[PDB]
C-alpha cells in the first residue's frame, strides 16, 4: 500500500526489473513485521543504491545529556514503561537494560548488545531506550549517527576543523556507532569508525553498538585472497564490547 | 671480499668477492630453496652490485617472475600480491621499486628447455 | 663498548662462549649507527646465539614504549603518590630499592600486580614508566587483550615474539584476559629465562589463586609448564587503595 504509491512516485527514476534481484529484500520485507507510527524511515535514491532515511515524526530532563550529533532531536524519546511487547526476543531484553545501569560505571568492562533487522525495526526506540537510564543517572552510552558522521569525515579530518570534535569517539567512558554499511576510501574502517574498537579495549569500555544487519554475517558483505576470512575479525573487533542479542 | 659484492657482508668477507673466473652451483630440497637463491644473489649483483646481468629462466619464465619479484627493492609481496589490487598509500614504494631495476641492465632468456647451443650464440 | 653493554645486561643468560660465538654479532652492532637520523639496533639472546633487532625510535619518553594501549593515562611514577594503606605502604619498596639491581643477568626479581581495578595493575608500572625514564633504557608497557585478536586469527607473524625477548625492561598488564590456543604470545614468556635471568614482568587482575579460572581447561597434567616461573620471581600481591579512572 505504500511501495505502490512509491513506486509511480518515483517509476521515471526507478529503473525496472531487479525485483528478481531485490527478491531476498522484498521477500523478507513481507515475512517480517514491519510498520511504525521520534522519526519515520523513508526511502532515497542515492546514486545507484537506495538508502533508508529517518525524517522527524510530523506529530511533533535528559536531552542535555541526550544529545546526538548527525540525527535530530525529533526523534530522540522513547523509555521502558513505554511498553506493550508484541514479538519475541523484545521481550528477551528484560535483564539487559535494568541491569546493564546497575554495574556500568567509568572502566566497567563486559558486553553489551549488537541490534540488527533490516531497516527500521523499532531500532531507534531501543538505542534510545537501553541508553536512556544509564543518562538519567552519571552513567555512560553515548549516541552517534554513523552514516551521516561519515560523509566528512573523510575530508574533515583537517585544521582543527573537525579534527577536534572527532577524539571523542575514543574516550566518552561509552558511545555507539550506527547503522554503517551505508555506503563504502577504505581508510575510515581504521581510521575514523575503526579506531573506536582498539582504544576501547585497550583501557576497556562497556560500549554499545548497532546496526543494520548482524556481526556473524556482517564477517562476508562487502566484496563489491582477502576479506573473507579478513573481513570477519571487523565484527569480531566489534564481538568483544558485547553479547549479541535477536530482533525478530 | 677481495673482491666483487657477492651480495651479503656474510656472503663476500667468505667468498672474498667473488671474482673473475669462476662457475658456481647451487641445489635444494623440492622447492625447499634454489630458485629465489639465485633471484636475488645476481639481482642484488645487478641492481646493487656492479654487474649487467644476462640471466636465463627455466620452468619458470620470466612473464611471471616479475610477479614474483617486484617487492625486493620496495617492501612488498605481503597484502597482499596474489590476490589484486592495492591501496593508494600502497602505490608507495612500488615506484622505487619502479626506480631501481628499470635504469638498469637486466638481459634475460625467456627461453626454458634449450640446450647451450642457442644461449652460447 | 655495546658488547659490554649488552653482556651485562643479560649476563644471567649470556655465557663467555656465546659472546665468542656471537662475536660477529656484536662486533657489527657496535660498529653501526647506535643512534638513528626511524630504529635502533638493541641485542637480544635467543637461545644459544644473540641477535641484533631494532626498536623504534628530560629523557623519559623516548627511551619508554608500550604495545597495544593508549599512552594518555600512564603518567604515573614512585614516591610522590599519595600512599593510602597496606596497599601502598608496600609498594613504593620493591620498585626504588631495585633501581640498580634490575640485575642485566643478575637475577633481579619482578613483580605481580593484581587485585582490582582503577587502583593497580597497569599505573605502577607506569609508574616505573616514568621512573625508570631518565637513564636511557628503553621499557615497553605491553597490552594482553589487545595482543590475541591479531594472533587468535590468521602482512607477517613471526616477527614481535623477540623485540619483546631483546631489551633491558619490560612491563605487561593482564595475565589470564580472554593446553589451548594462545600458545606462542605469552606461554613461552615464562619458561625460558631460568637459563638467561633478568627482572620479569607481568600484571593482571586476578591473583596466583586465581590467574587460572580463564587460561582456559584442558581435560590434564598439561598446563602448569609456565607457573612454578611467577612463584619464584616474586610474591602472591594485589593492590586495593584508589580510584584513578
Amino acid at each position: 500500500q505504500d511501495v505502490q504509491a512509491f513506486l509511480k512516485e518515483n517509476e521515471e527514476v526507478i529503473d525496472q526489473k531487479m525485483i528478481e534481484k531485490s527478491l531476498n529484500k522484498l521477500y523478507e520485507y513481507i515475512e517480517q513485521s514491519k510498520n511504525c507510527s521520534g522519526y519515520h524511515p523513508k526511502l532515497v535514491v542515492n546514486g545507484r543504491s537506495i538508502d533508508i532515511e529517518y525524517y522527524e515524526c510530523p506529530v511533533k530532563k535528559q536531552q542535555s545529556l541526550m544529545k546526538s550529533m548527525y540525527i535530530q532531536q525529533d526523534l530522540l524519546g522513547a523509555t521502558f514503561q513505554q511498553v506493550d511487547i508484541s514479538d519475541p526476543s523484545r521481550l528477551a531484553m528484560f535483564q539487559h537494560v535494568t541491569d546493564f545501569l546497575k554495574s556500568y560505571n567509568e572502566t566497567g568492562k563486559g558486553k553489551g548488545l549488537y541490534l540488527y533487522g533490516k531497516f527500521g525495526v523499532g531500532k531507534t526506540f531501543m538505542l534510545a531506550a537501553i541508553a536512556n537510564e544509564l543518562a538519567e543517572k552519571e552513567y555512560s552510552s553515548m549516541i552517534v549517527y554513523v552514516p551521516e558522521f561519515v560523509r566528512e569525515l573523510k575530508n574533515s579530518l583537517q585544521d582543527q576543523t573537525l579534527e577536534e570534535k572527532l577524539n571523542m569517539v575514543k574516550t566518552t567512558p561509552v558511545l555507539m556507532l550506527d547503522d554503517i554499511g551505508a555506503e563504502s576510501t577504505s581508510w575510515v574502517r581504521d581510521e575514523v569508525i575503526g579506531t573506536v574498537l582498539q582504544h576501547r579495549m585497550s583501557q576497556q569500555l562497556p560500549t554499545f553498538f548497532s546496526s543494520n544487519f548482524s556481526p556473524d554475517e556482517l564477517k562476508h558483505h562487502f566484496t563489491y585472497e582477502k576479506e573473507e576470512v579478513k573481513a570477519a575479525r571487523l565484527m569480531e573487533r566489534i564481538l568483544y564490547l558485547a553479547a549479541p542479542i535477536r530482533l525478530d | 671480499i677481495t673482491g666483487i659484492p657477492t651480495g651479503f657482508t656474510e656472503l663476500d668477507r667468505m667468498t672474498s668477492g667473488f671474482q673473475r673466473s669462476d662457475l658456481i652451483i647451487v641445489a635444494a630440497r623440492p622447492s625447499v630453496g634454489k630458485t629465489a637463491f639465485a633471484l636475488n644473489i645476481a639481482q642484488n649483483v645487478a641492481t646493487k652490485t656492479n654487474e649487467n646481468v644476462a640471466i636465463f629462466s627455466l620452468e619458470m619464465s620470466a612473464q611471471q617472475l616479475v610477479m614474483r619479484m617486484l617487492c625486493a627493492e620496495g617492501n612488498i609481496n605481503a597484502q597482499n600480491l596474489r590476490t589484486g589490487k592495492l591501496t593508494p598509500e600502497d602505490w608507495g614504494k612500488l615506484t622505487m621499486a619502479m626506480g631501481s631495476l628499470s635504469n638498469a641492465g637486466i638481459y634475460i632468456d625467456d627461453t626454458p628447455s634449450i640446450r647451450v647451443s642457442d644461449i652460447r650464440a
